[PDB]
């Protein structure tokens, strides 16, 4: 995989030049959100399985064909196997918000997700709304400016909006 | 090894994580990540309840009772893999399922599916597990205490039908082997009778064509048997493998995987035809020389 | 490539679990140092010619042999001198890589695995390079937390072709 | 090179929708698409034969014997063995070098588009298609048109399209009427020696 | 096209009424002659071939012009054309006669074929007088008493002449 | 219009042969179904007048808002019933030339081609047509093979409908 | 294609041998049973439009999460499309009862759609419990005593139920 | 191949539609004559040596060339009889094809497509298959609806022959 540094690292190597002062005043610029950074994961980590059954609760409130007898989320099997795609998909959420990219994301939980989701019939929109779920609960925990030092985090908001974007985007 | 499409094939997961291996005095986190790992490897990324843990093999291997080629062993041989793998597929999909837990690879040629299969028939599938795990390949690749993991790379003695195969096989690090698109057929029959090969189709989300599978009859061969004459003035030909086609509909569109031979004076519009249609491209393949 | 953001993933999700306090620790000792890394890299990228001229006129004094006998594998023409040029921009680029990312996973993924091959191919020896990272050891001019990670990937790849 | 030169549209029965049921005097689709039998993938190639060639040059020297051995294994498509019929030298010779082009377009746009030409201006805007870009060039252009495809696509057999309309005996005159050359071809004939008695 | 059927169909529909009994009496004769009906098509199409070459034989006999250099049939291809050009009249008759209307026969057949023929320079004249020996030579065969239920036959065969006749009289 | 004969012309003439003995079974099949085609449309055609006001009081009595509420496509005035009794008696005369021509196409070529369109324009329910050939294939009171080849159209235009 | 009869037809030329008595006895069977066949098919058709509005309408009360805005039957374009998969699906399943083999149900209908479903994303676990509500529908319909001669045809209805078993394999 | 049952579903898949009344007459003349071709290929397969044996007698009494003059393609040695009888025996075996069948398929695509290449190739003249063809016409002794039924897959490998 790739984090946010090797990221920039593997491009400047498959152009093989040295990193020019505006990638290294980028990188610094980032340290410098790293603080905010690993403030989200640490949010995220301890509210996860608080994110993981409001959405839940949410997804199968909103869309009840999912737990009825013959759905999906059917059975405790299925529903089990259902929350912790959940938890999975919000952990590698949180991977890709420590990294600062979503190499990790791409190459291991949407790395042949949809095809999952398609052999076994599972719901892809639904799992999309059960991923802008965890993403509304997870931006409102992460923006929550109790019991923290003040200061705008709006980047570090949108980058994880945008992990949870391409999380739904690819089993929609 | 696996650099540039290992993001693309999914091998990148595997290429930063190394073998797990049981040190002789190990501890109980080292053994708790040897069942982590072989109830992901074995039992094929399956998602594994409390109610079917195998309890009793786990403690064996936890205070060395058993090795962990010993626990390969007791959990290939349990109920929970043969209700996943045996009871609802085919024997040759079986074949290839023990190849690609136990042994990390998809079944080289014909006679390694022929040999497992009379075995089992001879002998049973606790006798044909056992040869899977009692192999020379078993003990040059993980031995006695380091889990079975899958084998991208090439290695000494292998085939190059293998590196084709495992993708046929393996289908990304967010899959199971239940969760794949032939539901239970096995995706080496064809490929072991006529000891052919299909295009290496990639995993979803890195792979816009992961969906592609070809039909059991009214396929493209893979190699242009004819050149550039049916099309004029030509020079390369190319196999071209394009995914859901749904634009003009049912009586246009019969079906949605189609793989055809294209010149490169047509290679622009068929690939612009593709992008009109919203087709996915799968591959495109070199057909002539 | 290895890193600390990148292991600390790869091990947390090969126990499969969130990441917990020991992955944020992780991550702040990336960040305690990542400021000194990014430093370093820009000053060497900023010194990195004279580098490599200097390194490659310290493997041609130390090794005077290969600017003399005739060989594919010698700097005795100037083609060779360029690839002896382009090998050790390679080496120097690939610190500056591992002192950007963190770690040794650039040195990793790009030079020190499959490296042995390259020398026994060729007929490279690998202490014309040692020599070279010690030239890069000797004269990077770095100072402090910037001198100590900078001289790691250099150690680092001298550890690995000896 | 350059754009085709503007042709307006006339009306003819395909460019409305049509309103029927298939039924007596719908052409029959052959197409690949399904799995067919050797026999069935004869008659398919019978059926390219006849709308390429007419029924007339069905003959066995006519037969591309290795473009029909390709089109059995599936090779190329249907679309691929009709620009082979096209491309073909019997094609070449009896309808291409015995016409202009503007009888050449007429005729390739009759039997490869499956309509007839709207007015004389479509024949002269393809006909410089044909003397700059050749016959393959011309073939193809007709074979990547919008108006092949959305008609029958890459496998399906071109056929006249929209002949009859629903309750008539009689419609529009069927495509394999028109000779391989027009009368001038006919009286150049005439006036070299043939044909007298 | 139509057949003995739904010609009568066709003028009911034009008229807007339903069918009278004597139109539905006249059906039900051509249903008893149908059997006669598909005996005549069947030996004309067993004896198609020798239909076809004994009448190109008689007519090339009789006008030694076309076979001369020169002629309209004057080559391999041009005489397998012309054989083409008589298999495809003969097979357009035993249409009109399977049907009972010669509309698949004035559709895809004859309507526009003289100006063919002109525009080929294919004396229509030529092909009237070898569609004709099809003629004495197809009502032969049909009318031939040996191996066959022996039974009036007069209407099919003069049903036969008549197609024969429309088709040489669109090509003279 | 699709029956056996013209159907197996058309089969000889795309493959360009002749009339093979399958096309003669063909016409043997059409001809031993043509006198109960020809019977029952006699049948019919004696029965029209009635079946056609019996369809259209059916049609009445399941779809009440059609004789009550005002507008062009009901049949609530006089003009609404005139063109309501014409569309039965249109519906049981293509049947009955479906009878003696043997298939389905006087129904395809002269009911069934754009009916959609024109239900769809003037507004009018496919149902009520449906309930009016429910009716015809209740009280045509045929009986065997006139019964099950007369009842196949009857389906087809219901098929055609829903 | 195959039919029943050139099923054995082409089995006997692979032997390269004439047909035996029993061959000639099951086909003079399968002549006995083919009105019962051509009446099954007829029913069939006739009740084609309401087997595939029943089914799709159970289908769609017991499998209600493909009808919610997100599933694969949402919409009208993708809801005509999975009516008109039920109904060519049904009437292929009549072709094969027709010709007495599956050669043009599973070449023509049932060969790719597996491969065309998961292409498209469509769950063919879905469509296979819809090929089974024509299944139950169909086999209902054929097995009606009502205004048909009684007698057994229970060979016919295992040879449809066949048919519907094999077009719900061949969509999962 | 080419029987009314697979032409009949070809056609309505081409078009697109439901089995109607056309397919089921199509049907209904197939198993009107289906019992007369099966008995009829069951007195063909009976009768099927002696068969053979006189259409060879009759094409080497027509043809005595063939039983004198050297030649591969000839009939003079035992091989070239043994080919002979072989042949024979394969055209009168896809004719009980036919009979079974219940139309030309079985002559389409066994015997029909390619027999010009072989006759041409291996110097075969059609005459004498078209010759061994008209003595299985003068002597299989069908009559009525047997007759008629095999005679016109005869004259269908004879006009293909001609
Ligand atoms: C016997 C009547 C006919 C025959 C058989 C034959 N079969 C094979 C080979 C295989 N058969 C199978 C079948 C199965 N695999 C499974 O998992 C199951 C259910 C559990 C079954 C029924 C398989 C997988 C093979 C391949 C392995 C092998 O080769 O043994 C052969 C040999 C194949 C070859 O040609 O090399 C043969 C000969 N052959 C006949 O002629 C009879 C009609
Ligand atoms: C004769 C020596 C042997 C034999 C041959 C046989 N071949 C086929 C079928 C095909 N052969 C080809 C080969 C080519 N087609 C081309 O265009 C070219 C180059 C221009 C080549 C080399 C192909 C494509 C086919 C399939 C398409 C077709 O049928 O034409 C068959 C038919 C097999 C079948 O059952 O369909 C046969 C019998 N068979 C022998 O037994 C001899 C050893
Ligand atoms: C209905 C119960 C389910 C369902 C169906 C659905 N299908 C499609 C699209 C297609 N279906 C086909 C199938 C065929 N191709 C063939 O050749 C044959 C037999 C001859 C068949 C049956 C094809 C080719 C398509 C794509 C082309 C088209 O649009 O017609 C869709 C649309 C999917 C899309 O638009 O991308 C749907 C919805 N969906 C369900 O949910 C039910 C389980
Ligand atoms: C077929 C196998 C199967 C089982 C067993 C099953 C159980 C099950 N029970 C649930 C919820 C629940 N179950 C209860 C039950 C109770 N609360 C009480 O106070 C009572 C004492 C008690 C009843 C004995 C409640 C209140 C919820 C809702 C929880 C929530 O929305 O947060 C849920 C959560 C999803 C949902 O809301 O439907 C599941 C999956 N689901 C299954 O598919
Ligand atoms: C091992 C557990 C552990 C963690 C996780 C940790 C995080 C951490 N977050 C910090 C700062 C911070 N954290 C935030 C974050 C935010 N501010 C907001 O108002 C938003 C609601 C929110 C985004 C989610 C900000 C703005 C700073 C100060 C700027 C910075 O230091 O980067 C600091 C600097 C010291 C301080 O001022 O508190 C630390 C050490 N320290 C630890 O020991
Ligand atoms: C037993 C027979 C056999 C063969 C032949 C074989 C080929 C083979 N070559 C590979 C890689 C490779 N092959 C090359 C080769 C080249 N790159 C270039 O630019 C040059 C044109 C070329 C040298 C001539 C490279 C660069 C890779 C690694 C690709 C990657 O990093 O992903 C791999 C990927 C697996 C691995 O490397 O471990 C295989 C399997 N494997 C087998 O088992
Ligand atoms: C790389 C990390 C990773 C991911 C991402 C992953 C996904 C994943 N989800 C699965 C199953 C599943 N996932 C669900 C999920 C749902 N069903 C619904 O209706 C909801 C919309 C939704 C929950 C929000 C269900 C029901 C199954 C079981 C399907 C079955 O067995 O029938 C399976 C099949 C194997 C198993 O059951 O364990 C995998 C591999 N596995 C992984 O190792
Ligand atoms: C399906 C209805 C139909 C028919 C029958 C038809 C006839 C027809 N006869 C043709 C040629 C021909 N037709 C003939 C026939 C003859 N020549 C003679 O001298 C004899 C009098 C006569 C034999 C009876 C010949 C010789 C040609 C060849 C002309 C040529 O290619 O130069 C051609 C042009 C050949 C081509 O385009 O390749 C057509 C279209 N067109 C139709 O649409
Ligand atoms: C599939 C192949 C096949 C065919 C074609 C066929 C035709 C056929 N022709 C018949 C009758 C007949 N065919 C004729 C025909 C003629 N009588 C004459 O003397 C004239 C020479 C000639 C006009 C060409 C007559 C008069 C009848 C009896 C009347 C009738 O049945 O319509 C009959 C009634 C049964 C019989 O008495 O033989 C059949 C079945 N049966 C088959 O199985
Ligand atoms: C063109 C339209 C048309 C059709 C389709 C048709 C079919 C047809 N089905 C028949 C018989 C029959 N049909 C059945 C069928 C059944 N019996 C049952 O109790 C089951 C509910 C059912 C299976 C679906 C049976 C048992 C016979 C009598 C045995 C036989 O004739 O094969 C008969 C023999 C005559 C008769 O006794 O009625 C015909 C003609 N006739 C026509 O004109």
């Amino acid at each position: 995989m790739f984090d946010v540094f090797t990221r920039v690292v593997s491009q400047a190597d498959a152009r093989g030049e040295y990193l020019s002062g505006s990638q290294l005043d980028a990188l610094s610029a980032t340290v410098a959100e790293g603080n905010k950074r690993i403030d989200s994961v640490n949010r995220i980590t301890g509210n996860a399985s608080a994110i993981v059954s409001n959405a839940a609760r949410a997804l199968f409130a909103e869309q009840p064909q999912l737990i009825q007898p013959g759905g999906n989320a059917y059975t405790s099997r299925r529903m089990a196997a259902c929350l912790r795609d959940m938890e999975i998909i919000l952990r590698y959420v949180t991977y890709a918000t420590f990294t600062g990219d979503a190499s990790v994301l791409e190459d291991r939980c949407l790395n042949g997700l949809r095809e999952t989701y398609v052999a076994l019939g599972v719901p892809g929109a639904s799992v999309a709304a059960g991923v802008q779920k965890m993403k509304e609960a997870a931006l409102d925990i992460v923006n929550d400016p109790n019991g923290i030092t003040r200061g705008d985090c709006s980047a570090i908001v949108a980058e994880i909006a945008g992990y949870f974007d391409r999380a739904a985007a690819a089993v929609a | 090894a696996i650099t540039t499409a290992a993001s693309r094939l999914g091998v990148a997961p595997y290429n930063e994580s190394r073998p797990v291996e049981l040190r002789p005095d190990f501890s109980l986190d080292d053994a708790k990540m040897v069942i982590r790992a072989v109830y992901r490897q074995v039992l094929g990324n399956d998602y594994i309840m409390d109610s079917e843990r195998l309890k009793g093999a786990e403690s064996l291997l936890t205070n060395g009772s058993i090795s962990v080629r010993e626990f390969v062993r007791t959990v290939a041989k349990s109920e929970l893999y043969k209700k996943k793998f045996l009871y609802n597929n085919f024997q040759t999909r079986v074949i290839e399922l023990n190849y690609k837990h136990l042994l990390g690879r998809a079944p080289f040629s014909e006679d390694e599916v022929i040999f497992h299969l009379d075995l089992y028939e001879n002998q049973g599938f606790d006798a044909d597990i056992d040869s899977y795990i009692d192999s020379v390949e078993y003990q040059e690749n993980f031995g006695e205490n380091i889990v079975p993991y899958y084998r991208f790379n090439n290695q000494v003695g292998d085939r190059t039908v293998g590196f084709t195969r495992m993708f046929r096989l393996y289908r990304g690090y967010a899959n199971s082997d239940r969760s794949q698109l032939e539901r239970s057929s096995s995706r080496l029959a064809t490929e072991l009778g006529q000891n052919t090969v299909s295009a290496i189709v990639g995993p979803s989300g890195s792979n816009a064509g992961w969906a592609y599978r070809p039909s059991r009859a009214g396929n493209t061969p893979a190699k242009a048997l004819g050149g550039t004459v049916p099309f004029g003035q030509a020079s390369k030909l190319f196999r071209v493998e394009i995914t859901a086609i749904s634009a003009p509909g049912y009586p246009k569109v019969r079906r949605s995987n189609k793989a055809v031979i294209v010149p490169f004076e047509q290679l622009n519009q068929t690939l612009q035809q593709i992008n009109r249609l919203g087709g996915k491209v799968a591959s495109i393949t070199p057909a002539s020389l | 490539m290895k890193t600390p953001l990148t292991e600390a993933v790869s091990t947390a999700d090969s126990q499969g679990r969130f990441l917990s306090s020991t992955e944020l620790q992780i991550a702040f000792g990336r960040l305690r140092q990542a400021n000194a890394g990014l430093q370093a890299a820009k000053a060497l990228t900023d010194n990195a010619q004279s580098l490599v001229n200097g390194a490659a006129q310290a493997v041609y004094n130390k090794f005077p042999y290969t600017t003399q006998t005739q060989g594919n594998n010698f700097a005795a023409d100037q083609r060779g001198k360029d690839k002896c040029a382009r090998d050790i921009g390679y080496y120097l680029r690939i610190v500056t890589y591992c002192l950007v990312a963190g770690g040794t996973g650039p040195l990793d993924e790009y030079l020190i695995a499959g490296i042995d091959e390259i020398n026994r191919t060729f007929d490279l020896s690998p202490s014309w390079y040692v020599e070279a990272l010690k030239y890069i050891k000797a004269n990077h001019g770095l100072s402090g937390d910037a001198r100590d990670e900078a001289n790691s990937y250099l150690d680092y790849a001298i550890n690995a072709l000896s | 090179t350059l754009p085709l030169i503007a042709y307006a549209p006339v009306s003819q029965n395909q460019r409305v929708t049509n309103y029927e049921v298939s039924g007596d005097e719908h052409a029959r689709i052959f197409t690949t698409e399904g799995t067919l039998s050797p026999s069935a993938m004869d008659n398919l190639i019978a059926a390219a034969y006849r709308q390429v060639f007419n029924e007339q040059q069905m003959i066995q020297s006519n037969r591309q014997i290795a473009l029909e051995s390709q089109f059995k294994n599936q090779q190329i498509t249907v679309r691929d063995f009709i620009r082979g019929l096209a491309l073909s030298d019997s094609f070449r010779r009896r309808n291409f070098e015995v016409n202009n082009n503007y009888r050449f377009v007429q005729m390739c746009i009759q039997r490869l588009l499956g309509r007839d030409v709207y007015s004389e201006e479509e024949k002269i805007a393809w006909s410089i298609v044909i003397a700059t870009k050749g016959l393959p060039g011309f073939i193809n252009e007709l074979l990547n048109s919008q108006e092949y495809l959305e008609n029958f696509g890459y496998d399906t057999v071109p056929y006249q399209r929209r002949r009859i309309l629903p309750q008539r005996i009689s419609g529009e005159l069927p495509f394999a009427r028109m000779p391989r050359y027009g009368a001038d071809h006919r009286e150049k004939l005439e006036a070299i020696g043939y044909f007298r008695n």
